RNA sequence: GAAACCAAAGUCUUUGGGUUCCGGGGGGAGUAUGGUUGCAAAGCUGAAACUUAAAGGAAUUGACGGAAGGGCACCACCAGG
């Protein structure tokens, strides 16, 4: 965990800004764009590599450092802590290969869920696609909670991380016996009708994605793949989902269906398928920005001054002298 | 005439005042940059160190 | 309306995964309409097909 | 019976003379039209006859010979004879951008590139044929393909380097459902 | 000739045909000040303190392409078990 909270923020955000333009970031750029402390940043990077925060990269000529997955996770968690959202960690690990579930607790002690997108060419594309997936998933959760669907309340997001409302329960697959199958089944077709009314069709609406909150409430998650009803294949996905729910109910709980909704109703709800006149203070600020720009250029071109080549040349000269 | 001429001379007077304002802004920026460069040089010479 | 067909010449393999065969079709309505279509599965020179609709023409040019 | 006459320039006389049989053989065999070359008026004249198969074949012949005279190869206008939806947009280089003298010449250069390769590169992406007269550009292809080639050429003669042109035209070809 | 190139950028350590302007590592800086001209915009002349181990000019190979084409594989896919 974190102990010192002074300059890992600035160095790691400098690494993040380095990753946005190119693969492997030299230390000169980090020292130029993180200018609060100078000289001691080498030992800061030496302290970061003892964890899995950053990683060195020196193959034949390129010499730099890159951000790892755990460093990005701690960066998002630090940004959440700056928002006063996470204080302690609950270790109920939902270990998935597409997402990691970590319980969090705020200063008030109220527990929330934390979704960390792990997607699995090097890992910069993995982190960027994780960021895009987290952004679109947060947008989808916001839309579904605005449309009053039975989903948790979204709380916050930071660049891959989603702090999300916590509801305890088990998925519908590993609940062997249900006392009232008919009521929750009718509610399931009610939710299917609601989703189809909202200009949306799931495509892979599975029972494993349905979490039984105390076997009384339905919790629904995992919408990166959410598609439109304007597609000609939309009703085929809708009928596939309906038949999947039907065969699951006549196959697992031994309960036979009574209502058979086959309605395509688009779009009677919201179309979510798209979803000295200048004062001297300004003069001072502009001149300060200019002089910081020239001194940042100077710091860049001074920090950009390969000792491995000089060491190899010295070794070659010494070997030529001692061998001839 | 006496309307187009008035409009043209109003635009000319507006431009003249605008150029005077721009010249004042340029001289103010030059003076402030000069005194800030003097302050940066004084920082370079003294009040820079540890003890 | 359902029309019978005939394979005149197999042209090639099309599709993303190379799963479709682009073929030429001759009509059994005593007409010389040789229309280039796309089929799925194994076809050889001399096969006979059943077209649900004939007014559609496949990907030409 | 009706006829169309089209002119020929002085620099296009010899390619017309050399490729004459390849011109008039598909005109007289598959289309069934009478053709001659009036030397006094220097015009290729094509007329319909009694054994012409159908209407609008005379316009096909006129498009074929006019495309050959503009500078296209004889096969590239035989494509006009066979295919239906092929058109000819042509435009001056000074139309989109006022260029004078040597600058204008350099624009011509970056339509050709080194060895003509850039030009041929567009002919691989837009699936068209393009002919450069001294200040003029002619495109033969489908309508969306002609528009794609025209955007590429206008991007070239506004100063953009060939690398940006190749990247943009390949992206547009990717979104064109080809 | 450092070369790309140049019948001149040649007749240069075998260095002298006449003559005008003008450069002296990169910045500061064509900046401040002074003078002069202009209605103005600005033009002409034009520093220093200080900063810096470099900045540049020609060519020579090609990691890496987010550049393009081909070929191969059920430790890739398609249709399947």
């Amino acid at each position: 965990l974190r102990y010192m909270s002074r300059d890992d923020f600035r160095v790691l955000t400098a690494v993040e800004m380095g990753m946005k333009n190119h693969e492997i970031v030299p230390g000169s750029l980090i020292a130029s764009i993180a200018s609060l402390k100078h000289g001691g940043c080498n030992k800061v990077l030496r302290e970061l590599v003892k964890h899995k925060l950053i990683a060195w990269e020196r193959t034949k000529t390129v010499q730099g450092y890159r951000l790892t997955n755990a460093g990005y996770d701690y960066l998002a968690l630090k940004t959440l802590s700056s928002r006063q959202v996470v204080e302690s960690v609950g270790n109920q690990m939902g270990v998935g290969k597409e997402s990691d579930i970590y319980i969090v607790a705020n200063e008030e002690g109220q527990q929330f869920a934390l979704k960390l997108h792990r997607l699995g060419r090097h890992n910069v594309s993995w982190l960027y696609l994780s960021r895009l997936s987290a952004m679109k998933e947060f947008a989808y959760m916001k839309a579904l909670y605005e449309r009053k669907f039975p989903v948790p309340k979204p709380i916050d997001y930071n660049r891959h991380a989603v702090v999300m409302e916590l509801i305890n329960g088990y998925p519908l697959c590993q609940i062997h016996h249900v006392e009232d199958p008919a009521s929750v089944y009718d509610e399931a077709m009610e939710l299917i009708v609601k989703l189809a009314n909202h200009g949306l069709i799931h495509g892979d609406f599975n029972e494993f994605n349905l979490i039984l909150d105390e076997s009384d409430h339905i919790t629904m998650i995992d919408f990166p793949q959410m598609v439109s009803t304007s597609h000609p294949n939309a009703e085929w996905y809708f009928d596939r989902d309906v038949k999947c729910i039907k065969d699951f109910f006549m196959k697992r709980f031994s309960y036979e269906s009574e209502l058979f909704p086959t309605f395509k109703d688009i779009r009677r709800e919201d179309t979510l398928d798209v979803e000295s006149t200048i004062p001297p203070e300004l003069v001072k600020q502009k001149v300060k920005r200019q002089l910081t720009k020239q001194q940042k250029s100077a710091v860049r071109r001074r920090l950009q001054k390969a000792n491995i080549f000089t060491k190899q040349r010295r070794e070659n000269m010494q070997n030529i002298k001692s061998s001839l | 005439k006496e309307d187009k001429r008035a409009r043209k001379q109003a635009i000319k007077e507006e431009r003249k005042e605008r150029r005077v304002e721009k010249k004042a802004n340029k001289l103010a920026f030059k003076l402030e940059k000069r005194r800030q460069e003097k302050e940066l040089l004084n920082l370079k010479k003294n009040v820079e160190g540890l003890k | 309306p359902i029309k019978l067909a005939r394979v005149t010449k197999v042209l090639g393999r099309t599709g993303s995964q190379g799963q479709c065969t682009q073929v030429r079709v001759e009509f059994m309505d005593d007409t010389s309409r040789s229309i280039i279509r796309n089929v799925k599965g194994p076809v050889r020179e001399g096969d006979v097909l059943t077209l649900l609709e004939s007014e559609r023409e496949a990907r030409r040019l | 019976e009706e006829t169309r006459k089209i002119p020929v320039p002085a620099n296009r006389y010899t390619p017309l003379k050399e490729n004459w049989m390849k011109i008039f053989t598909p005109i007289v065999e598959h289309l069934g039209l009478q053709i001659r070359f009036n030397l006094k008026s220097r015009n290729v004249e094509i007329r319909t006859c009694k054994e012409t198969k159908d209407v609008s074949a005379l316009t096909k012949a006129a498009d074929f010979v006019k495309a050959f005279i503009l500078g296209f190869q004889v096969e590239d206008a035989l494509a006009l004879i066979r295919l239906d939806d092929l058109f000819l947009e042509s435009f001056e280089i000074t139309d989109v951008k006022p260029l004078k003298g040597d600058h204008l010449s350099r624009a011509i250069g970056r339509i050709a590139g080194k060895g003509g390769k850039t030009k041929f590169t567009i002919e691989n992406v837009t699936r068209t044929r393009i002919v450069l007269a001294d200040v003029k550009v002619h495109i033969l292809g489908s309508f969306q393909n002609i528009k794609m080639a025209r955007t590429a050429i206008c991007n070239l003669i506004l100063g953009n380097p060939p690398s940006k042109v190749y990247g943009n035209i390949r992206a547009v070809a990717s979104r064109s459902a080809d």
